[PDB]
RNA sequence: GAUAACGAACGAGACUCUGGCAUGCUAACUAGUUACGCGACCCCGGUCGGCGUAACUUCUUAGAGGGACAAGUGGCGUUCAGCCACCCGAGAUUGAGCAAUAACAGGUCUGUGAUGCCCUUAGAUGUCCGGGGCUGCACGCGCGCUACACUGACUGGCUCAGCGUGUGCCUACCCUACGCCGGCAGGCGCGGGUAACCCGUUGAACCCCAUUCGUGAUGGGGAUCGGGGAUUGCAAUUAUUCCCCAUGAACGAGGAAUUCCCAGUAAGUGCGGGUCAUAAGCUUGCGUUGAUUAAGUCCCUGCCCUUUGUACACACCGCC
């Protein structure tokens, strides 16, 4: 009686991507709607990176449940490539070796480390007296 | 498939590099590419960390300029995406040799400066963000006003500079450069 | 209660409570040694203590001029019979509070005492107490007609930071003359 | 395994609507012809039978989230109003052009509304509304 | 008569009805959270009613 | 036995040792209790000018109030309570009780 | 720029003086110790004087 | 570190707040996830924010504790204070608040029942009720808004936010779901909410995919000035705000001069509050789309120390 729960999180602005694991076929599916049908499609790739740096046959075995909350229309596409990349490597973590765990996170890492690592960024505030957070209103003389 | 990386249907090899000054500062090969020309950023906190980001990268980076502009970089990705295929299928070669050849027709080695000026050389990475300066608003006034998409204003506008068919704001303002500098030098 | 009021209101409500209760107490209990209040609620008592000096002068004729105040604070607020009591207690360690020294410097000014010397009938006494430092500062018009700020220091004083909140303290009291205003400063 | 949700929500409408215009039991109202759809519009619609369309994209805000969409549906279909001062707020929809829509999808058999306010719909309307889904999944590769 | 002409004119509404709790003053009125008291006075007793300027 | 008594204050830490105390000695005297829940915390924002006239660079001042807000829930009888919100109660703190 | 202040310098010493064997060379080690050696009232400064505190007794071994 | 100086003080720093790190701790029918049984349907599935509850806190929430210090490694330097480079790691300059001695004839008596002197005080400069002005217009300057179009206007469709406020002392003035009548502004009935309990899971904007489109001021542009309908109010004339009459005007990327600005920053872009019966082209905050250049100098306009010179000390707006 397996019950392989894998719940992983990711975040980039206010996007809380959590990505989910269990075990059985492999499929990718997002809010239960598939990959297609995502959002901006000028970027389909970024969901294929994950599968083309790796490969398909990394895929085998995995399947995927992915909730989303909050953000802006992209930051909810850089929040659901780096959770199913964490819930890649967290599920051959937990219930397989340890040590073919490294060559996955090395090839990913030797990519990009956005992968792994959060954005430490966010907004910025507003000083009074001024239209923004540096810029002052214009000063005039005489 | 080990590591093909279309860039919308292209190939990142077949790129040679013809002079030796432009060589590490230029990087659009192995290491250096991503089947799309779009990153996070953070290339610009430290100062030499820029010469590492792709020139598709700066080149969609610096695409986008005068107000209706700031902000859209999803949106003028896809300018460069149809200017390889009109190039592909005008020239009928590999569009970033192309690039390459028009970075390099295009950059200016010297410039003038006041101390009545005197003239001194100038720096690769200059020549770099001079030359993509350059040629991108020559692509853009000559798409201010005008009936044609600023993907065919940017495809003749690499063609006639790898080509130096005197049809380029590029190296039309090469020539001031230098014999501005040359007179006074 | 039916009145379904929220908690802002609630809270600022009371905020203006005890801002009333001592701009009221103030400007009547100055000469005799006022230093504020401190409410305590019950249920059903409400336990005011004025934190004075001479705790026998302020009752009065046997608590005569207390239980006045008690049936004029309950027709002020509106409180029901016997929900108040007040408690006149006296303020230990009388050196380091700021208007206490305030009011006997205001009255040591109009009984016709200079000025050097009372601020010296001052600093003496707390540094007496057994502080560290002070910044008695008067201003106003002084045996002329263009102004002058005087000012007295001695000790150890702070200005910036955060423990400014809890380590010192700051009075301001304006004393009146026939010819003009003086104004006073302690820290 | 088929239903709406993968077929790429865009030309779902463009044979909803084709089946809305087949069946033709819709109860197209007399003021059809003349009607801004927003206070921020300009122009009527180019489309000449801009009704199905809205009927389609109803049928499937209704059939995604919800019953309680009926002040929703123009707090979905608002827009830009453009005043000469400042870029204006989200206007409202039009009440009337959903109100009189609902109730003209109310003649046929796919909409009830319960309680907790709003429409919701049948399981009945539900297969109709889910068998043409694997047509056009299976017909456009 | 004059007691039926001395307060003739609506007051029920508008700032011009309305006057600051401290000094009667009719400008720059705190109307947030029930204050009715002018923002001078505002400054001067918000350390005894409780904000505070942390930030 | 469904009683709920809801602290509400300023005071962070006296707060913290009124709920504590309040659980404390219901835990020592041996009735189910859950536990100290926290409430999201409200603020206020009043933005003002930091000068009586109009003279000046135009420099704004600020001010603020944060509140806090726990509730407790029991499962006792309605009579003893009314030793348990007496045991060191805290000033500043506005405790509210409902038996319903 | 970070130069460590006089009332750094000044309590790094009385520390050594006083409890010269007791010391090391970790800095997560004396970064306990100085909690129980003294009363410091803050984290930071903590990390501030324990730092300074394994630069000396680098300087001392040296 | 050098030394006729030694020891102490405030100021800077230190500090409090906010911002990203914690699978470990604290907990949840007023927040949530995972499981099973309802259902409906597509041939195992998809479902919710329509339902029901069994375990739990990763996500949501706020409390305590740690956590990062130029610590490590090389390079440079009196081998002193430190600087550059590098590894390891969530971070190797986050953002504001508070702030010195001494002083100015800076501004405020139009914030005060804080106040000295002067004028007026019953034919009132006190007080109330009717009007009308502070909004007038040959010119001149300063702060801002929409723009001068194909990276673009017009119809569909598609899909994502975060700070907030909200039924009153005198107080009559709340945010509003949901049913209908109408082009639309709205109306008529109906219910909830003193608030993570409802409004609301706050289906927010360009950007996204399919539609029509000028070299002339064109469907770009939408202003002074022209016909009709509803709302607040005791009252809208000099038109209080919004839809439905139009002139469809200037404007073809801006002169000498000049402001602001270096990373979630400029700019684009919409929301909340404040003022408020009526109300945003101002302002105070929030989010989202997210760049080019630079890691340097004293030439310009200014500041900081040492030395120098002086006929100035109300101090170069000087004196003569
Ligand atoms: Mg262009
Ligand atoms: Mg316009
Ligand atoms: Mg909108
Ligand atoms: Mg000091
Ligand atoms: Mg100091
Ligand atoms: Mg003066
Ligand atoms: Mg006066
Ligand atoms: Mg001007
Ligand atoms: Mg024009
Ligand atoms: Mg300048
Ligand atoms: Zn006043």
């Amino acid at each position: 009686g397996p019950l392989q729960s894998v719940q992983v999180f990711g975040r980039k602005k206010t996007a809380t991507a959590v990505a989910h694991c269990k075990r059985g076929n492999g499929l990718i599916k997002v809010n239960g709607r598939p990959l297609e049908m995502i959002e901006p499609r000028t970027l389909q790739y970024k969901l294929l990176e994950p599968v083309l740096l790796l490969g398909k046959e990394r895929f085998a075995g995995v399947d995927i449940r992915v909730r989303v909350k909050g953000g802006g229309h992209v930051a909810q596409i850089y929040a659901i490539r780096q959770s199913i990349s964490k819930a890649l490597v967290a599920y051959y973590q937990k219930y397989v070796d340890e040590a073919s765990k490294k060559e996955i996170k090395d090839i990913l890492i030797q990519y990009d480390r956005t992968l792994l690592v959060a954005d430490p960024r966010r907004c910025e505030s507003k000083k009074f007296g001024g239209p923004g957070a540096r810029a002052r209103y214009q000063k005039s003389y005489r | 498939t080990p590591d093909i990386k279309l860039f919308g249907k292209w190939s990142t090899d077949d790129v040679q590099i013809n002079d030796i000054s432009l060589q590490d500062y230029i990087a659009v090969k192995e290491k250096y590419a991503k089947y799309l020309p779009h990153s996070a950023g953070r290339y610009a906190a430290k100062r030499f960390r820029k010469a590492q980001c792709p020139i598709v990268e700066r080149l969609t980076n610096s695409m986008m300029m005068h107000g209706r502009n700031n902000g859209k970089k999803l949106m003028t990705v896809r300018i460069v995406k149809h200017a390889f295929e009109i190039i592909h299928l005008l020239t009928g070669e590999n569009p970033l040799q192309v690039l390459v050849n028009a970075i390099i027709n295009s950059g200016p080695r010297e410039d003038s400066t006041r101390i009545r000026r005197q003239a001194v050389d100038v720096s690769p990475l200059r020549r770099v963000n001079q030359a993509i300066w350059l040629l991108c608003t020559g692509a853009r006034e000559a798409a201010f006003r005008n009936i044609k998409t600023i993907a065919e204003c940017l495809a003749d506008e690499l063609i006639n500079a790898a080509k130096g068919s005197s049809n380029s704001y590029a190296i039309k303002k090469k020539d001031e450069l230098e014999r501005v500098a040359k007179s006074n030098r | 209660m039916a009145v379904q009021i929220s908690k802002k209101r609630k809270f600022v409500a009371d905020g203006i409570f005890k801002a009333e209760l001592n701009e009221f107490l103030t400007r009547e209990l100055a000469e005799d040694g006022y230093s504020g209040v401190e409410v305590r609620v019950t249920p059903t008592r409400t336990e005011i203590i004025i934190l004075a000096t001479r705790t026998q002068n302020v009752l009065g004729e046997k608590g005569r001029r207390i239980r006045e105040l008690t049936a004029v604070v309950q027709k002020r607020f509106g409180f029901p019979e016997g929900s108040v009591e007040l408690y006149a207690e006296k303020v230990a360690t009388r050196g380091l509070c700021a208007i206490a020294q305030a009011e006997s410097l205001r009255y040591k000014l109009l009984g016709g005492l200079a000025v050097r010397r009372a601020c010296y009938g001052v600093l003496r006494f707390i540094m007496e107490s057994g502080a560290k430092g002070c910044e008695v500062v008067v201003s106003g018009k002084l045996r002329g007609q263009r102004a002058k700020s005087m000012k007295f220091v001695d000790g150890l004083m702070i200005h910036s930071g955060d423990p400014v909140n809890y380590y010192v303290d700051t009075a301001v009291r304006h004393v009146l003359l026939r010819q003009g205003v003086l104004g006073i400063k302690v820290k | 395994g088929v239903t709406v949700k993968d077929v790429n929500q865009q030309e779902f409408v463009r044979a909803l609507a084709a089946f809305l215009k087949k069946s033709g039991k819709l109860k197209v109202p007399e003021w059809v012809d003349t009607v801004k759809l927003a206070k921020h519009k300009e122009l009527a619609p180019y489309d000449e039978n801009w009704f199905y369309t809205r009927a389609a994209s109803t049928a499937r805000h209704l059939y995604l989230r919800g019953g309680a969409g009926v002040g929703s549906m123009t707090k979905i279909y608002g827009g830009r109003q453009r005043n000469g001062v400042m870029p204006s707020h989200f206007s409202r929809g039009s009440k009337s052009v959903a109100r009189r829509v609902l109730q003209a999808l109310e003649g046929l058999k796919m909409v009830e509304k319960d309680q907790d306010g709003g429409r919701k719909l049948t399981p009945q309307g539900q297969r109709d509304l889910d068998r043409i889904a694997g047509q056009v999944a299976a017909a456009k590769k | 008569g004059h007691q039926q002409l001395y307060w003739s004119h609506p007051r029920k509404f508008g700032q011009g009805s309305r006057s600051c709790r401290v000094c009667s003053n009719r400008h720059g009125l705190i109307r947030k959270y029930g204050l009715n008291m002018c923002r001078q006075c505002f400054r001067q007793y918000a350390k005894d009613i409780g904000f505070i300027k942390l930030d | 036995h469904r009683i709920r008594i809801t602290l509400t204050s300023r005071n962070v830490k006296s707060l913290e040792k009124v709920c504590a105390d309040l659980i404390r000695g219901a835990k020592e005297k041996n009735l189910k209790v859950k536990g100290p829940v926290r409430m999201p915390t409200k603020t206020l924002r009043i933005t003002t000018r930091k000068t009586p006239c109009g003279e000046g660079s135009k420099t704004w001042d600020r001010f603020q109030m944060r509140i806090h807000k726990r509730l407790i829930d029991l499962h006792s009888p309605s009579e003893i309570v009314k030793q348990i919100t007496s045991i060191s109660i805290e000033p500043g703190v506005e405790v509210e009780v409902t038996i319903a | 720029g970070r130069v460590r202040t006089k009332t750094v310098k000044k309590a790094a010493r009385v520390i050594i003086e006083k409890y010269y064997t007791r010391l090391g060379n970790d800095f997560h080690t004396n970064k306990r110790v100085c909690e129980e050696i003294a009363i410091i009232p803050s984290k930071k400064l903590r990390n501030k004087i324990a730092g300074y505190v394994t630069h000396l007794m680098k300087r001392i071994q040296r």
